[PDB]
C-alpha cells in the first residue's frame, strides 16, 4: 500500500498473509468463514519453477499485524487443503481472477481473527463511496515492503471512466478504486486482499480483491481490482458460505 | 536465448503479488533479487540465485 499509515491491531481481522515455501509473503487473502479465504487466482498459477497451484505448498498466517513477529498471541497458522481458482481466469488479461482457498484446519474467531461480510449478488458499490484498501506490499512500486500492516483509503471510480484511463484494459469483472490524483494505492504484495467497505449497519463488507495496476499510486492510474458481488453464488457453490 | 533469459531489464509487471526473484544485471555481472508481480515476466527472471548464476554467468 503506497500512501497509506499503519493499521490497529484488530482493526482488520479478516486480514491474511499468504507465504510460499522458502519465499515468504506472497499475496493476501480474506477469511470468510471458518474454512474458506477468498483471494486472487494470479496468485496460484504453475510456473516453469515452482507449483502455486498446489495448496501443500502454502502457509496462511491470520490474525498477523507484524510479519517480523509472526509468533504474536493470537497469530494462527495454518495450512491449505484447497485451492480453487475461477475456472474462467485469464492469466493474460486477468479478468475473473479470484481464488477461494480451503483451510487445512478451521481458523478459531477471536478479537484478532474475523470473517469479514460477503454483499449479496445484486449489491452495487457506488461510485465516490471511501472504501479500504490493506495489505503488507510495496509502498512504492519497486520500492519495500511494510512490516506493519497498511491501510490506505480509497475511492471507486466510475466504470467509464476506468475504461477510458485504461484503455482495451477493463472487463466487467473488473473495478478501479483509488484516487485520480494517484498517491494512495495498492501495491506487489497486496494482491488477494481484500477492499474493506463500512455498510449501512456499520459492518464491514468486502468490495472486491487486489488485482493489478499500471505501477502504483500514478495520476489516473488507479489500481484495479476483481468485483466480489458477482461471484457470490460462486462463492456459494463452491464453499457453502 | 541469451538476449531474453540475460540481457533484458527486470521484469514486475502489472500484477500485484509479490514473488522474490532473481535477474541477471550484465552491468554488474552479478544476479540480483527484485519482486515479481506474478504476471507476464520476461525471461531474466528466476526462482533463486544459483539458476540464474548458472544460466547467465560471464554475459556481457
Ligand atoms: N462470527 C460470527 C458472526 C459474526 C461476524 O463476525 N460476522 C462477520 C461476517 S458477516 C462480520 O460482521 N464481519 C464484519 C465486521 O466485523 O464489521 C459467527 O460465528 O457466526
Amino acid at each position: 500500500v503506497v500512501g497509506g499509515t499503519d493499521a490497529d491491531e484488530g482493526e482488520w481481522p479478516w486480514q491474511v498473509s499468504l507465504h510460499a515455501l522458502g519465499q515468504g509473503h506472497i499475496c493476501g487473502a480474506s477469511l470468510i468463514s471458518p474454512n474458506w479465504l477468498v483471494s486472487a487466482a494470479h496468485c496460484y498459477i504453475d510456473d516453469r519453477g515452482f507449483r502455486y497451484s498446489d495448496p501443500t505448498q502454502w502457509t496462511a498466517f491470520l490474525g498477523l499485524h507484524d510479519q517480523s513477529q509472526r509468533s504474536a498471541p493470537g497469530v494462527q497458522e495454518r495450512r491449505l487443503k484447497r485451492i480453487i481458482s475461477h475456472p474462467f481466469f485469464n492469466d493474460f488479461t486477468f479478468d475473473y481472477d479470484i481464488a477461494l482457498l480451503e483451510l487445512e484446519k478451521p481458523a478459531e474467531y477471536s478479537s484478532m481473527v474475523r470473517p469479514i461480510c460477503l454483499p449479496d449478488a445484486s449489491h452495487v458499490f457506488p461510485a465516490g463511496k471511501a472504501i479500504w484498501v490493506t495489505g503488507w506490499g510495496h509502498t512504492q512500486y519497486g520500492g519495500t515492503g511494510a512490516l506493519i500492516l497498511q491501510k490506505g483509503e480509497i475511492r471507486v471510480i466510475q466504470q467509464t471512466t476506468c475504461e477510458n484511463l485504461l484503455p482495451q484494459q477493463i472487463t466487467p469483472r473488473m473495478m478501479c478504486v483509488g484516487f485520480l490524483s494517484g498517491g494512495v494505492d495498492s501495491c506487489q504484495g497486496d494482491s488477494g486482499g481484500p477492499l474493506s467497505s463500512v455498510e449501512a449497519d456499520g459492518r464491514i463488507f468486502q468490495a472486491g480483491v487486489v488485482s493489478w495496476g499500471d505501477g502504483c499510486a500514478q495520476r489516473n492510474k488507479p489500481g484495479v481490482y476483481t468485483r466480489l458481488p458477482l461471484f457470490r453464488d460462486w462463492i456459494k457453490e463452491n464453499t457453502g458460505v | 536465448q541469451t538476449e531474453d533469459y540475460c540481457l533484458a531489464s527486470n521484469k514486475v509487471g502489472r500484477c500485484r503479488g509479490s514473488f522474490p526473484r532473481w535477474y541477471y544485471d550484465p552491468t554488474e555481472q552479478i544476479c540480483k533479487s527484485f519482486v515479481y508481480g506474478g504476471c507476464l515476466g520476461n525471461k531474466n527472471n528466476y526462482l533463486r540465485e544459483e539458476e540464474c548464476i548458472l544460466a547467465c554467468r560471464g554475459v556481457q
